[PDB]
Formats: structure tokens, C-alpha cells, sequence
């Protein structure tokens, strides 16, 4: 159930076909280990704002973006 | 309403209704706390709210069913749309119990002539969107690609001003 | 009770029921969502609670008006009071009709013992008592000064832990 790169027209000889191949690996740039980054709220920026004592983005806002995992 | 709002669900609503259903046995049911309920869920909840009106949007129906009068965030009708008080007919009848004589011939002339009047002038689109209180008039194949765009514009939607405090309270 | 809540009134409550009605009426009525509506907002008030039993403290009455176990904070009964899952006469129907009909006053014998020993038993404020679920069984003259003194020890309530949230959901 994989999408698989295609090749739309012509036929590449073998040789070809590792070159292209090839090249595209190369290009395959990134982090080299893709995964979840440590979570760190120290000095986020909605501690930062001023909140009415009765304001609801205590809730929808500050709470929420604490709590949400 | 409030269960979708409880986990953030956005609210899509798609509106073509005349209204709260007539009749005792529904008087008897409690369609006015019933009602009352829906229309506290709609108002209370935070979450993004988006419109698509097709065909009737009339009375309580245009009101309830996601009105930006009560909290919606984008409005949108087809041309098909039909947003009034109340629909031709009712109006026409509303008329009709003066000089009520539904035997007469004539009545049930001016009766269709109304009826046109009112379904071409009144119960239309256009004084809605000319007053905004909707804000579009859309190709219906639009909408697909519309609520996407406007939910994701409301991604972070924030509501308030809103003051906490225990609960609010509902028709019960 | 979400009204009072709402307003920081403490709950009192005095109970003398045999529970919900039965009957398919009250059924096709909603009886099931609205008691569980009336349970909800029970638990969810957090105003001081306190509540009275005299006589009758049957299945969900004993529970929806304010039993220690839905978080009321003090409870007290009269010597009268009878707390149970049913009434006497209830266990005893359901007891009967495992024998054949009552043709042989032997049926009607051991209904009448049964009903007796249940009201001398189970049917008593001394259970609940002896496991804790009344606070004390009070003589009824004592009641107004200890619904005083109740009162001012739970001026300050803070309910709790609870984890703050847009809202409860409620049974609708
Ligand atoms: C965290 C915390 C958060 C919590 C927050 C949550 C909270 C938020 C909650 C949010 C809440 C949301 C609220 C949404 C509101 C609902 C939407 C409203 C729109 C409608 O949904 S819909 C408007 C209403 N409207 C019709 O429908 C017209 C159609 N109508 C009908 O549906 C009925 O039928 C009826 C009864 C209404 C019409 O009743 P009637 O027809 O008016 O009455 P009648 O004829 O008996 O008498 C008067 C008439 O006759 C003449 N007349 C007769 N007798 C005399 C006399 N003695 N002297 C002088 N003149 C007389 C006179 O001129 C007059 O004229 P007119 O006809 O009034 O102009
Ligand atoms: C941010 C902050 C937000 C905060 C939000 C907060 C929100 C949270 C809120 C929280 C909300 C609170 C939620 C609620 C609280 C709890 C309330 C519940 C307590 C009650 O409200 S409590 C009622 C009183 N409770 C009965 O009447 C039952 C019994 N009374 C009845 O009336 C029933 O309608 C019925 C149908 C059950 C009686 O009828 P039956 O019992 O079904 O049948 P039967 O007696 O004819 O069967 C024969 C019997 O003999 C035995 N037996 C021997 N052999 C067999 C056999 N082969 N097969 C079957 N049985 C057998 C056996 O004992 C059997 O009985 P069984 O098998 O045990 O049933």
C-alpha cells in the first residue's frame, strides 16, 4: 500500500535507470532521524501574556497549551 | 453542539429549513426549552462555527441553525438560498386574514401574485447579502474548496470576550 | 440545583420518596435522561450539600437526593427514616412471584412475615448507619440548630480535585 515513484514516459536502460535512481537518493536530504522533539515549555510565550483574573483563555489559551500532549 | 465543542471538533452547519415544526402536540413537547437549549448549545459553543445556507433559511431556522447573529464565524449561501422572516406563503396567509373571504375569486389571484412578489423581492439571498449579514453568495462546486480555506483560517480561533466562572447556565 | 450552584446557595435537601415513577408514560416521557440530568447536577454543584431523610429513602431517590455517595457532604436521618434499594411491599412482589398465585392463604402468610421482618431489617435507617452512609440519626427537634451548625462549618467549601474544563456534558 506504498506510493511508489513512476516513470511517465520513455524507458530508461537499466544504467539509466540507476542514475536517476541514484541522483534521487542523493537528493534525499533531512535530518537523517526523524522523530518527536523533546517538549520544552520553560518561558513560552503564553506565560508571558496578561490575563484578566475572569478571562477565559485561562482555559481555551494558557490551560490548553500547557496541558495538550 | 456541546459535545463537538467539548473536543474542539470544528461546527459545519448546512442550513435548509422553514423553522421550528407548527402544531399542539409539539407546543406540548417542549419545543420552546428544546429549542432554548439549541440555542444556548450554538451561542456557548467556542469552537470555529461555518455556515453553508442552501434553499430555506427561515425564522428560527435561519436564526438557530448558525446565523452570524448567533456566533458564526463565515456565512455562506448558495443563489438558491431563501433567508426571511417567514416563507411566502405563510406571509401570504398572513395577509389573507384580512378581508378574509378565501371564497372570493380574486383572492386567489392577488394570493399568487404576492407569492411571485415575494419569492422574487423578499425571500431571496440578496437583502442579506446587501445588509451582511452573510458574508458570501457562492457557485455551489465552490463550497468543498471554501470550507477549507475558511477552517483553516479559524485553526486558532480564540472566543471572547468571555468571563469564567462555574458554568452557564441552560433552558432545563 | 445548577441555579443555586451557580449562585454559591448552599443544597439542603430533605428526602422522603419512593424513587422515579414507573410506567410506560413516564418512560415515553424521557424519565431516564431527565433523572440522569438530575443526578448530573447534583454532582456537579459544589456548594455545600447537606441533606435530611425522613421516612422514605428508596433505590434512586435514596441516591438523586443528595446521598453521601453523590458527594453530599452531611447527611442525617430520622429515627423513621427507611433506606433501601425497594420498598417492602416491592421485595415482597418480587419474592411472591416464584410461588403459584395466592390461593393457598399460605402465600398471603408469608408475604405478610416477609413484609414485617423487611420493615424490622432492611427497611431502616440502621444499615446505612452502621456502614457510615449517614453521617447520625438525629432526634427531629435537633434539626434546626444542627442544619446551623452543619452550615457553618461548611461555609468555606472548596470542592475538589476537579480538573477545570470548557464544561460538563450533560444528558440531553
Ligand atoms: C459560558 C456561558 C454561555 C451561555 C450563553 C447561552 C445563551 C444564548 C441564547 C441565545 C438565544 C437566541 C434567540 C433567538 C431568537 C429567535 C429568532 C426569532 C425569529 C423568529 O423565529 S419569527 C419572529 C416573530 N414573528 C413571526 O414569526 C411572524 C408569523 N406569526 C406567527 O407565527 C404567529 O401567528 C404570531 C402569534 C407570532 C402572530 O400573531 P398576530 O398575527 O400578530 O396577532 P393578531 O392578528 O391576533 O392581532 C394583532 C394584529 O392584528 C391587528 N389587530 C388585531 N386585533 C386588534 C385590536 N383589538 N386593536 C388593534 N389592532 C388589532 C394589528 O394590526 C396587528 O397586526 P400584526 O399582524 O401584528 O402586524
Ligand atoms: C468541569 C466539571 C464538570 C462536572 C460534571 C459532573 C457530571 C457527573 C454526574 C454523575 C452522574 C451520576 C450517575 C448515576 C448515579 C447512580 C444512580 C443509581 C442508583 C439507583 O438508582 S438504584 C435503583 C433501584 N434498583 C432496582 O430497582 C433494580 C431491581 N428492581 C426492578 O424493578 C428492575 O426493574 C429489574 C428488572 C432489575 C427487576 O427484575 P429482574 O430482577 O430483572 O428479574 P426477576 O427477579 O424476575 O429474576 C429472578 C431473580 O431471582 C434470582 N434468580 C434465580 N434463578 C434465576 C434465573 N434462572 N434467571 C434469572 N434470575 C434468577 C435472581 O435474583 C433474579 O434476579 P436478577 O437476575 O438479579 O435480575
Amino acid at each position: 500500500h506504498e506510493a511508489h515513484i513512476k516513470v511517465l514516459r520513455g524507458e530508461p536502460t537499466p544504467e539509466e535507470m540507476a542514475a536517476l535512481m541514484a541522483v534521487l537518493a542523493s537528493a534525499g536530504g533531512g535530518p537523517a532521524e526523524p522523530v518527536k522533539k523533546e517538549r520544552n515549555m520553560w518561558g513560552h510565550p503564553v506565560d508571558k501574556l496578561r490575563y484578566s483574573v475572569f478571562s477565559w483563555q485561562r482555559v481555551t489559551l494558557l490551560e490548553r497549551t500547557h496541558m495538550r500532549r | 453542539i456541546r459535545f463537538c465543542d467539548s473536543y474542539n471538533l470544528p461546527l459545519v452547519f448546512v442550513v435548509d429549513t422553514p423553522g421550528a415544526m407548527p402544531g399542539v402536540a409539539e407546543e406540548k413537547g417542549g419545543i420552546i426549552k428544546r429549542g432554548g437549549r439549541f440555542f444556548n448549545a450554538i451561542v456557548e459553543a467556542d469552537v470555529p462555527k461555518v455556515t453553508v445556507i442552501i434553499r430555506k433559511a427561515y425564522g428560527g431556522g435561519y436564526a438557530v441553525m448558525g446565523s452570524k447573529q448567533l456566533s458564526a464565524d463565515l456565512n455562506f449561501a448558495w443563489p438558491t438560498a431563501r433567508i426571511a422572516v417567514i416563507g411566502a406563503e405563510g406571509a401570504a396567509q398572513l395577509l389573507v386574514k384580512r378581508f378574509p373571504d378565501p371564497n372570493a375569486p380574486e383572492v386567489q389571484k392577488i394570493r399568487d401574485d404576492f407569492i411571485e412578489g415575494y419569492n422574487l423581492n423578499m425571500a431571496t439571498p440578496w437583502i442579506a447579502a446587501e445588509r451582511g449579514y452573510i458574508d458570501a453568495v457562492i457557485q455551489p462546486h465552490e463550497t468543498r474548496l471554501l470550507l477549507r480555506k475558511s477552517l483553516r483560517l479559524l485553526r486558532d480561533k480564540q472566543n471572547g470576550p468571555k468571563v469564567q466562572r462555574k458554568h452557564g447556565l441552560l433552558p432545563l
